[PDB]
């Protein structure tokens, strides 16, 4: 995760091992620059994720006309007008929660019970 | 997103006696001057009238 | 050989529509604060747009593995777009959408008339387009056509022949040996 270029090449870092000051560093195969390793962890696989359950939400969701409305009010805004959609992870296993946006605070809720 | 969907009328045109035609048309138009051409060229080959 | 002049110039580009960039193939910058504006030689008082303010790496430059006569003019310094005086742009803008070519002039004549040239019309032409003698004296010039270039082709004999076809060809052909292929071929050498 959290790739690295480089400048003055601008190509992506790959990790270098540093044996000898015992830490990682960053190369460049193709110009030499180097930097450290913020942080000791390298590569993530993430098997079961929970992203794009509020693909694209814009500024403007609240604009479409065909999603449906729902009366809710949000834990901030306690406003009761928000649009309301399923988790856009069009995948079969995905669950059926609905993710709710507060026309007034943008912000997003759901309508979960088993984890909020 | 989801795999997309072939079957979606909105992807789907019509090609009215407008267009057949032309599609035809056209090719019967470069058939003409191809021949034209090589008539062109020819009479040239051999400077006929 | 290329020259770096100054290229130290604050150019500043301006994005214009087509009734603009047409009448551009003076001013009077009234600028203001930053709502800046400016006089237009009449026309208008388009302002200008901070269209873009910081422009890094992009600079004007002119020339007059060939090289040519390069000159580094000015750098930008900020991009602009116009701002159309609204009243007659709109008007005309979006009548920028009222324009178009014509139909066809469907023959009005009679059908009759029209045919006639087509077929047997019997007529051309209208346009012109693709419209297309002494054995002695012969080898005097046959011994000179020999003497002068032994490489002598017949075309160089026969236009210096100038005379009857028999005499030059027929009486040379004794004293003079003509080779067919190769490079001194059909020449009286
Ligand atoms: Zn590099
Ligand atoms: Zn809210």
């Amino acid at each position: 995760t959290t790739f690295r270029f480089c400048r003055d090449c601008n190509n992506m870092l790959y990790p270098r091992e540093d044996k000898e000051n015992n830490r990682l560093l960053f190369e460049c195969r193709t110009c030499s620059y180097v930097e450290e390793a913020g942080s000791p962890l390298v590569y993530r696989h993430e098997l079961i994720t929970n992203i794009g359950e509020t693909a694209g939400v814009v500024q403007d969701i609240g604009s479409d006309p065909t999603l449906p409305r729902s009366d809710r009010e949000c834990p901030k805004c306690h406003s009761r007008e928000n649009v309301f959609f399923q988790s856009q992870q069009r995948r079969k296993d995905t669950s059926m929660v609905l993710f709710f946006v507060c026309l007034s605070c943008s912000h997003i809720f759901t309508s979960d019970q088993k984890n909020k | 997103k989801d795999q997309d969907d072939r079957d979606h009328f909105g992807k789907k045109r019509l090609d009215l006696a407008g267009p057949l035609l032309a599609q035809l048309f056209k090719t019967l138009f470069k058939k003409l001057t191809k021949d034209i051409f090589r008539y062109m060229q020819r009479t040239v080959e051999e400077a006929h009238d | 050989d290329l020259d770096l002049e100054r290229s130290n110039r604050q150019v500043w580009l301006v994005r214009l529509p087509m009734f603009l960039a047409e009448k551009w193939r003076l001013g009077k910058i009234r600028i203001n604060k930053s709502k800046i504006t400016l006089l237009l030689n009449e026309p208008h008082e388009y302002d200008l747009e901070l269209t873009k303010k910081v422009v890094e790496n992009e600079y004007v430059f002119t020339e007059q593995t060939i090289p040519k006569k390069t000159a580094i003019v000015g750098t930008v310094c900020h991009e602009c777009q116009v701002m159309p005086y609204h009243k007659i742009v709109e008007q005309r803008r979006n009548i920028v959408k009222l324009n178009n070519k014509e139909r066809i002039t469907t023959l009005d004549e009679t059908v009759g008339v029209t045919m006639s040239h087509t077929g047997m019309s019997m007529r051309s032409d209208n346009s012109n387009f693709l419209k297309v003698m002494p054995k002695k004296e012969i080898l005097d010039y046959l011994f000179k056509l020999f003497d002068e270039y032994d490489y002598w082709s017949l075309k160089g004999l026969k236009e210096r022949t100038r005379q009857p076809e028999a005499h030059l060809k027929e009486c040379l052909d004794k004293v003079a040996t003509l080779v067919k292929k190769g490079p001194y071929a059909f020449k009286y050498t």
